[PDB]
């Protein structure tokens, strides 16, 4: 068996070029096809290199692959960067038994507009709260960079049980999106005054609240 | 134009059984050697196993070796996979895969997701949130609904059966420390529509077969 | 004796 | 004796090494009406050198054609000989 | 036998073993087989190339099996040489 | 092992035709290309003509195309050269060759030779040359056979049927100024042999379909 | 069409490195296989080296093929020349269409002993004689080098007329043979005292006479 190396992330600015590397640990590179893969955010992959070189129709010029005998790694080539060019890469090759992908890499294009995101946080149902449960739903979207904080208050006190958030994910537009759940019993929720939601984003703290009846 | 489509994915126990199938259109199955690649949620590609054009060789993953089995159909254009002794780590997206040879891949079909788990289907309860003076500001009013508690995934949401798209935001779900799956869909509307127009949410969970449409109103 | 044979070959006989 | 039989119910769309191998063929319809099967696909190696690994015809390799000695109905049963696909040969064996 | 007719089982780049498949039921009760000797190709150097593939021709062939039957059966005559770049 | 065995060679008049044949053995024939080469006497090798394993394909010389075909009998194991309009350049020996590829020659026939003239056969006259005192060295003797005035060449010479091998030179042939061939085959011979072993040389001159076996004696 | 050229003589001692050289006119010589041949006197030609450089079993390791793409020639070098190397060297390749052979070498190996010729004379057999016609034969072998006068006497007197004399033929053990025939009349034959074929090789003669009855 045999493995392949590639960097865990690359970031790099619009119009320059960029390369990911693929380094394999045993056999000799050059014995076995490399193949490179683009996966976009819940998508099938795509093939963007196959047979070391090949670019199949439908795939930017701006897309090669090479190999390097000396160093036994493959690298996949993009030219003038764009921002449509985000998404994870992955190498793949193989030995006259097994096929082997490498990690992948996930591709960042710096320079994109900074984003504040929009928050808004939901009371438990009249339903939910019948059937002896309440959760509250503090939504998170539009944001851009991904780093969010989410921070719970029962009035003042900071609350860390019953809490479940998301890892902040790209949405249709390009921007972030995650959500948090405080879950309580009905108790909690109508023993206290208010429940907020804290979001950090960039700096700046945004905070709703929510109260009972 | 080369078309894999998979079936047979969904939920079964540790030590269970599943059969995947691919069914090939748009180029001579026979002679292309073919394979199967998973990838458990965010997690990398990860190869399985390996079948020539006639099937008379078969390659296996150390990881799935005497558990899985591939094999394929010629006069009906299906690949298969037969997977016994299934275990949780087992759990991911499942693609079957066309090679121009042994480990060149030239296509993927769209996925088939199995999820091996000793967790039972369980349907989600639908609640609705409800638009108020706090979730509205500067014209808009947020309302939503909340999918609570289901299992395995996917969940899919629409608003008044798809004729509402614009200020749509269906969120990524969470996975809870119960192993359960949680997710809301909210829609931004004026606030002058609330009372006026009715919005409903529409949700199915195809693996428990629940169909829930709930009527989303402010609260009086 | 009993010889199964398809549809194309007994038409190209008769 | 007594036969009491009973009746029952192109290679390009079933496989495409032709274009694809190193030795790559066409397929040539052969048709007779006095002969069963009256169409018979014979293969016929495109070039006399193999398509070597920079997509040149080399002459230091030869496309062959792979033959099959098949029955066939003409009633007699007769041996022919049918070019089923090509393969390449190189002087030196290893 | 096919050995003592050709030998390009030995001579091509992607050269084959011939294997008797035998069934007393089936009417010829001796098949002869092609089976490819490697997953890759030999190449200019007569190393065992993985750029390519050493794949089986397969012949649609009818065979028969006091009731008798005529049945489709798919054999391999031989093996060619395929490579994933088409030219 | 590999045999290549031609025949047909000859005498043709100008404007003539004339078919060879190689027999081949001790080799899968119908896999392999073949060829025909010739030469003439004291020339270089020229190829003529060549044809592919199955056939299908078949290739000759500028010197010989329209005149000339090439073909091959599979299930006979057997080449052919059928040669029209035969012309004085085309007096040859004609090799038969096996190719492992398309211009890779591997093994050579014998040959055959062609002659092309207007001059007639002519047998030859055997004349015995005598052994004597004269051509006695001690404990050896030379005997011989004169083989004069012969057309086409060849002529082969065995002595005793070929039991006798040991001693034997066969001299080219002269070719003389009237365009015949004269040669002579000289054995060398226990001197005490003489008048107690018979020796005969065996003259063959296939081209006039005449053998003749001359007695060759001491004189007294 | 094409032409394969080569030195019509190639000469070396024994024990030396020969190398026999085939210059292609057109097209690439690298693009097709190259074949060596020997030829030894009355004898078919043997395979030295095919597909440039593969030597078959039973010729021996002193003979080696190669090739030169720079100046579109193949080589046939022959190491610890022996003297049963002496023979006729032909190189051969092909294109699409044709298959062409070089003109041919001979190749000389130097310093052989010289070797003094052995003559035998025949007079006219009694049934030659009886069929009115008289032949003289003179046969000479295992003489070396290759160049030899033969000439004829009538008793003492030089004869011209009737002599038909061969070239030298290179024998497997690399000497030469050669014959001279004398025709006579019956009765030129009776009407002398003697005939001689008269051999000179190297300025040695050796002088053989026959007599009627
Ligand atoms: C080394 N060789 C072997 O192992 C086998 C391999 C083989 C086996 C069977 C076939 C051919 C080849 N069959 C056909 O050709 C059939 N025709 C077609 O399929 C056909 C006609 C036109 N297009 N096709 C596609 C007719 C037929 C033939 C015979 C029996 C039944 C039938 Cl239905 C039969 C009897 C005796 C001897 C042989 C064949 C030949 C030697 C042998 O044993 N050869």
């Amino acid at each position: 068996n045999f493995m392949l190396t590639q960097p865990h992330s690359v970031s790099e600015s619009p119009g320059k070029t960029v390369t990911i590397s693929c380094t394999r640990s045993s056999g000799s590179l050059a014995n076995y096809y490399v193949q490179w893969y683009q996966q976009r955010p819940g998508s099938s992959p795509t093939i963007v290199i196959f047979a070391n070189n090949q670019r199949p129709s439908g795939v930017p010029d701006r897309f090669s692959g090479s190999i390097d005998s000396s160093s036994n790694s493959a690298s996949l080539t993009i030219s003038g960067l764009k921002t449509e060019d985000e998404a994870d890469y992955y190498c793949q090759t193989y030995d006259p038994y097994s096929v082997v992908f490498g990690g992948g890499t996930k591709l960042t294009v710096l320079g994109q507009p900074k984003a504040a995101p929009s928050v808004t946080l939901f009371p438990p149902s009249s339903e939910e709260l019948q059937a002896n449960k309440a959760t509250l739903v503090c939504l998170i979207s539009d944001f851009y960079p991904g780093a969010v904080t989410v921070a719970w208050k029962a009035d003042s006190s900071p609350v860390k049980a019953g809490v479940e958030t998301t890892t902040p994910s790209k949405q249709s537009n390009n921007k972030y999106a995650a959500s948090s759940y405080l879950s309580l019993t009905p108790e909690q929720w109508k023993s206290h005054r208010s429940y907020s939601c804290q979001v950090t984003h960039e700096g700046s703290t945004v905070e709703k609240t929510v109260a009972p009846t | 134009e080369v078309q894999l489509l998979e079936s047979g994915g969904g939920l079964v126990q540790p030590g269970g059984s599943l059969r995947l199938s691919c069914a090939a259109s748009g180029f001579t199955f026979s002679s292309y050697a073919m394979s199967w690649v998973r990838q458990a949620p965010g997690k990398g590609l990860e190869w399985v196993s390996a079948i020539s054009g006639s099937g008379g060789s078969t390659y296996y993953a150390d990881s799935v070796k005497g558990r899985f089995t591939i094999s394929r159909d010629n006069s009906k254009n299906t690949l298969y996979l037969q997977m016994n002794s299934l275990r949780a780590e087992d759990t991911a997206v499942y693609y079957c895969a066309r090679d121009l040879i042994h480990g060149v891949t030239r296509n993927w079909g769209q996925g088939t997701l199995v999820t091996v788990s000793s967790a039972s289907t369980k349907g989600p309860s639908v609640f609705p949130l409800a638009p108020s003076s706090k979730s509205t500001s500067g014209g808009t009013a947020a309302l939503g609904c909340l999918v609570k508690d289901y299992f395995p995934q996917p969940v899919t949401v629409s608003w008044n059966s798809g004729a509402l798209t614009s200020g749509v935001h269906t969120f990524p779900a969470v996975l809870q420390s119960s192993g359960l799956y949680s997710l809301s869909s909210v829609v931004t509307v004026p606030s002058s529509s609330l009372g006026t127009q009715t919005y409903i949410c529409n949700v199915n969970h195809k693996p428990s077969n629940t169909k829930v449409d709930k009527k989303v109103e402010p609260k009086s | 004796i009993h010889v199964t044979i398809p549809a194309d070959l007994w038409d190209w006989i008769n | 004796v007594m036969v009491n039989l009973n009746i029952h119910n192109n290679p390009k769309r079933s496989s495409d090494y032709y274009n694809r191998s190193t030795s790559p063929w066409n397929l040539h319809r052969n048709e007779d009406p006095e002969r069963y099967p009256s169409v018979i696909w014979e293969a016929k190696c495109r070039h006399l050198g193999c398509i070597n690994a920079d997509g040149n015809v080399d002459y230091h390799m030869n496309s062959v054609p792979i033959q099959q000695e098949i029955l066939v109905l003409r009633f007699r049963l007769e041996k022919i000989l049918v070019s089923v696909g090509c393969t390449c040969v190189t002087p030196i064996v290893h």
